[PDB]
């Protein structure tokens, strides 16, 4: 009974929008960074506060905001296939 | 009639007078006026702002 509302306050949790993955690129100024998106359209964004440039770097995998397209959140590699032709024995 | 007309003679004087420091006052707040559609047009707009390919 209590575990379901766990799930329920996990849903909670969900209605807040996934964010886009981005690719920074370069910088310009400290509210203007050279980003694009996986389908082209290249934009300049300002950062979120906790961040510092050296968090980011330029040619860095990382998200921006739906709207604002803000850098928020990041992660530095990803990819599908490596993992995955591993694993014959 | 000379004097007659002499005192005729500084009512659109002093009409313009007022007219002067109005029209002073007056464009001296459009002035500002205009200052703050500059404040506009520099705003204007984004940030963020998407870079394009020109030709």
């Amino acid at each position: 009974t209590k575990q379901y509302e766990k799930s329920e306050n996990d849903l909670k949790a969900l209605q807040s929008v996934g964010q886009i993955v981005g690719e920074v690129l370069k910088q310009l100024t400290e509210e203007k960074f050279i980003v694009k998106a996986t389908n082209g359209p290249r934009y300049v964004v300002g950062c979120r506060r906790q961040l510092d440039k050296s968090k980011l770097k330029p040619g860095t995998r990382v998200a921006l905001d739906m709207t604002t397209l803000t850098i928020m959140r990041y992660l530095p590699r990803e990819v599908d296939p490596l993992v995955y032709n591993m694993s014959h024995e | 009639d000379l004097y007659s007309r002499y005192k005729k003679l500084q009512q659109e004087l002093e009409f313009l007078e007022v007219q002067e420091e109005y029209i002073k006052d007056e464009q001296k707040n459009l002035k500002k006026e205009f200052l703050h559609a500059q404040e506009e047009v520099k705003r204007i707009q984004s940030i963020p702002l998407v870079i394009g390919q020109f030709l």
